[PDB]
């Protein structure tokens, strides 16, 4: 049912994911999160997608409620928006250069890949092989 | 390329004015490096248009435009270095007058042709502010009765108005 | 009638242009996700549908307003509005 | 206040001061037209002139408060608002030639050109 | 040391940009990157999204959002012209205004049903006026600063604004076609700018806009630059299926 | 009131001698049409504003047939005549009303205005 | 210091006469002379550009305060 008003409500969660306080993002995430666990399968990903650029930012964060929230709404948004388009927001900073984004991304990737380990399957990049390494798939580029 | 921003106008963004940089035409650079204490605008820039004709008639444009209300120059990046250069032609443009009369100086006001307001074409008369007073001397020696355009030249100091 | 849709075998469906008079074959829209596809299907003039080596079919479909006519890695991409996992390779769609 | 003849001579735009343009019928028996009848401007006590467009796709008013207001003449419905003058808009006239050429005065001292 | 060993193992971002096969990419958050060639690789595979701006920075998130003045909230079209938004802003005057003993007075002496629900209103809003607001596709994370930032790389010369038009002496609006800019007047004279050759300036290298007018006067297209033969002065300044649908829903 | 007559054009005839009352022929339209265009669209961008009344501004008229020229009527006393055309200006100004002038119609050929 | 102010020239004094008359000090670069349009007449003044300053301070030591057209004029370095 929520498939009515997720236009209506999106535009004042953006503004209270636009800085107010700890606690304004923190709750504008669980919003995210049971929204997107609603409207699981009725099409309104164009709506999720607009309000992950605004959730994914708080990554980096120390709070735990905060944190906290913000890993929720990201399993929420995983159902919802699919895998692909979080594997993508989670693909750049596996290998980063700092520690602490990268134990972040390998904690979100653990959690996208634990639920949904199949699909991805599928949506994983393409990765040259080197010397001594064979790392390209051809099994999925035979023609036919 | 190199235009003097000037009049700059404090409140006035770089964003908007490269944005009419390029609706004018080729913003490549619209800089303003102004005091390292302030922040604001410093009275005079260096807007870039890679191309010379280009930033000659954006010039000539956005001369006059009311920056911060006020009117600002966009110009070449006072004791009298203006000389009166008559018998004008009138088929010259504002850049070709810049160096055409910039060869002994700096143009620190292009060349204003006193046209008349009715039409929009000229009688034949402007005034120019050169760098030096010696340099008003020397281009309106070397272009006295000289051959201009179409009437040949006649320049020398110029009045006050 | 004048629009291609190329699908590789990991990105995705593609759509190119042939600009006959200049004789060009351009790029102005693609997809947003991989997509191992096996066999597409035509649906009208901005709609494709897809299947996939891993069960699914879907359903893409060009945003209204494309500037078909110009000259990450694309300009304007296409937008996804169906998603089913069928549950076995669907090796052939047909519009019937 | 303000009454105005439309291009083809077969209807006449009274605006009337009850916020309406009323449509008279100039060639029949100077019947109101009850299925033409324009709402949607305020002009309580001004003499605001309304006029049409030459193909009469649409019909155009000022208002009191300085808006320029344009009815589709076919469905009535008010299709452009916008805010023209800073004061009262008193006249708004229709170019009888050009397709999208209005001009508008007002009780602010300018007159305008749109297009 | 070992910190030391590793630090002189790491290479030049010269290094990285020539190795690379896709330079765009490298940063020096890569060339500090312990597999830097993995990082890149990554960096520069299709569809992946990179990781915000924001971790760098000392301030938090949207701490940058704090110190300038924010409006609050401004509600959507077919929920203020739906009459329970104006309804709300009534009861709201009301109560404050009353004084902290009329609002006990309410609660005992009840106003009771002040205002009887409207129905179909809402319910039409609600499934017969909600539309798609403005969505961001797949990428575009917010970050703060956002508004301030400058906007460029549209090279494009028919790109102006109004207030441009205004302060330059041009028109504003459907006559931002019909209005040649007063640097047309010069590309007609001597030429459009000679780093925008591939520009066409329009009445001046194009052909009339939307019912222009030649003319000499304020408010014309003059005379179309060409040549003493008759060719322009470039391009022509004068002038010379099925998409429906398959499975929808009406 | 003392009639007065301004000018603000240098220039009262054309090159071939001819009054501002003639119907211009380098407007990329037909001034001279009695068939309506087409169709019409809706104005979307303010083109020019005439300054120069100092009080509101009571009735505006266009020239009779082709529409070229403008008049307008103020409560500043004055009557103004308008280029729709060219450069806009202001042709004339007409003093000589002692009050506010609230309503101005030319006759069917224009050469004359009451 | 080759472009000198001669002012006091009578109504027939022309480009010529200036020319034949500030020759003899050496060659002439240029002459420039104010007309007024109205009238199509001169200010009554002109300047000359000598080819050599020494020539020119030669001509304003033996032109200023001479006689042209009857009347003495006023020769000068113009700055």
């Amino acid at each position: 049912m929520g498939k009515d008003y997720i236009y209506a409500v999106t535009p004042l969660l953006e503004d209270a994911l636009m800085d107010r306080d700890l606690v304004h993002r923190q709750t504008a995430s669980a919003v995210v999160q049971h929204m997107s666990l609603g409207v699981y399968g009725f099409g309104c990903e164009d709506s999720l997608n607009h309000l992950l650029n605004y959730v994914w930012p708080n990554v980096f964060e120390t709070s735990p409620h905060v944190i906290q929230a913000v890993m929720g709404a990201l399993e929420g948004l995983r159902v919802a928006i699919g895998p692909c388009r979080m594997l993508q927001y989670c693909l750049q900073g596996l290998f980063h250069p700092a520690r602490k984004v990268r134990d972040v991304y390998w904690k979100i990737y653990n959690s996208i890949y634990i639920g949904s380990q199949d699909a991805l399957i599928a949506h994983y990049p393409r990765i040259y092989n080197d010397d001594k390494n064979t790392y390209i798939r051809y099994e999925l580029d035979y023609i036919l | 390329a190199t235009v003097y921003v000037g009049g700059l106008d404090e409140k006035v963004s770089e964003p908007l004015l490269w944005e009419l940089f390029l609706q004018a035409g080729p913003v490549v650079n619209t800089h303003m490096p102004k005091d390292r204490v302030t922040g604001q605008h410093q009275g005079y820039g260096f807007v870039e248009f890679l191309s010379e004709e280009d930033a000659d008639y954006a010039i000539k444009i956005m001369n006059m435009i009311k920056l911060y209300g006020k009117p600002i120059r966009v110009n070449k990046a006072d004791v009298g270095a203006n000389i009166f250069i008559g018998n004008l032609d009138p088929e010259i443009d504002e850049k070709l007058l810049y160096d055409t009369f910039s060869a002994f100086g700096v143009i620190l006001q292009t060349p204003k042709i006193m046209r008349d307001p009715d039409t929009g074409n000229s009688k034949g008369y402007a005034f120019i502010n050169f760098a030096s007073f010696d340099a008003s001397d020397a281009a309106i020696e070397a272009m006295n009765g000289q051959y201009l355009c179409n009437r040949p030249i006649t320049v020398s100091y110029a009045f006050k108005k | 009638g004048h629009r291609v849709i190329v699908s590789d075998v990991q990105e995705s469906f593609i759509w190119v242009r042939y600009k006959r008079n200049e004789n060009q074959l351009i790029i102005f829209a693609d997809d947003t996700y991989p997509r191992w596809v096996t066999t597409a299907s035509l649906l009208d003039y901005d709609t494709v549908a897809g299947a996939d080596k891993f069960g699914n079919i879907c359903v893409v479909r060009l945003p209204p307003n494309t500037n078909d006519e110009v000259d990450n890695g694309a300009s304007q991409k296409a937008e996804v509005i169906m998603n089913y996992h069928v549950g076995e390779t669907v090796l052939s769609l047909q519009k019937t | 206040p303000a009454v105005t003849l439309s291009p083809n001579g077969k209807w006449l735009a009274c605006q009337s001061m009850d916020n309406q343009i009323l449509i008279f019928g100039a060639q029949n028996r100077f019947r109101l037209n009850k299925k033409k009848i324009f709402k949607g401007h305020m002009v309580a006590g001004y003499a605001c002139q309304v006029d049409f467009s030459p193909d009469m796709s649409y019909v155009i008013s000022g208002d009191g408060n300085g808006k320029l207001n344009i009815w589709d003449w076919k469905t009535t419905k008010l299709y452009s608002r916008f805010k023209a003058h800073d004061k009262v808009c008193i006249g708004a006239v229709w170019h009888p030639h050009e397709t999208s050429k209005v001009i508008t005065c007002g009780w602010d001292g300018l007159i305008k050109l749109w297009d | 040391s070992k910190k030391k060993l590793r630090r002189m193992n790491r290479f030049t971002v010269a290094e990285l940009k020539q190795l690379v096969a896709r330079p765009d990419v490298v940063e020096m958050h890569d060339v500090t990157a312990q597999d830097p060639k993995l990082l890149v690789h990554l960096k520069a595979t299709r569809n992946s999204v990179p990781v915000p701006r924001h971790w760098c920075f000392k301030r938090k998130y949207l701490q940058g959002k704090r110190g300038i003045e924010k409006p609050p909230f401004e509600l959507p079209d077919f929920i203020k012209r739906t009459g329970i938004q104006e309804m709300r802003e009534a009861l709201q005057e009301k109560e404050e205004q009353k004084t902290m003993k009329s609002k006990m007075r309410e609660k005992v002496r009840p106003k009771m049903g002040k205002i009887d629900i409207d129905y179909q209103k809402l319910h039409d809003a609600f499934f017969k006026w909600q539309t798609k607001p403005k969505l961001t596709i797949h990428g575009d994370l917010y970050y703060e600063g956002k508004e301030f930032e400058t906007r460029l790389k549209e090279k494009k010369p028919g790109d102006l604004s109004d207030e441009l038009r205004i302060s330059l002496g041009m028109p504003v609006g459907p006559n931002a076609h019909k209005v040649p800019p007063p640097w047309l007047i010069a590309m007609q004279r001597y030429g459009p700018p000679p780093s925008y050759p591939n520009l066409k300036i329009p009445g001046l290298n194009s052909p009339i806009p939307e019912s222009c007018s030649f003319g000499y006067h304020a408010g014309g297209w003059g005379k179309p630059p060409v040549d003493e033969t008759g060719k322009p002065l470039y391009g022509d300044v004068f002038g010379t299926i099925d998409r429906t649908p398959w499975g929808e829903l009406e | 009131g003392e009639e007065k007559t301004i000018l603000h054009v240098k220039e009262m005839y054309d090159y071939q001698g001819r009054s501002y009352l003639h119907i211009p022929q380098d407007v990329g339209v037909n001034l001279r049409s009695t068939m309506p265009p087409e169709k019409c669209y809706l104005p979307k961008k303010q083109i020019h504003v005439w300054s120069g009344h100092t009080k509101g501004v009571s009735a505006v008229r266009l020239f009779p047939l082709s529409g070229h020229l403008l008049l307008s009527c103020s409560m500043d006393c004055k009557i103004k005549l308008w280029e729709v055309y060219g450069e806009r200006r202001c042709l004339r100004t007409f003093i000589g009303h002692s009050k506010a002038v609230r309503d101005i119609c030319f006759n069917t050929a224009g050469t004359q205005f009451l | 210091k080759r472009v000198l102010y001669v002012g006091g020239l009578a109504e027939e004094v022309d480009d010529k006469v200036l020319h034949a008359a500030f020759i003899p000090f050496g060659d002439i670069t240029d002459i420039q002379i104010p007309l007024d349009y109205e009238t199509e007449k001169h200010r009554g003044f002109a300047f000359v550009e000598f080819e050599l300053a020494e020539d020119a301070a030669a001509a304003i030591d033996n032109m200023n305060e001479s006689e042209l057209f009857g009347r003495t004029i006023r020769v000068n370095l113009a700055k």
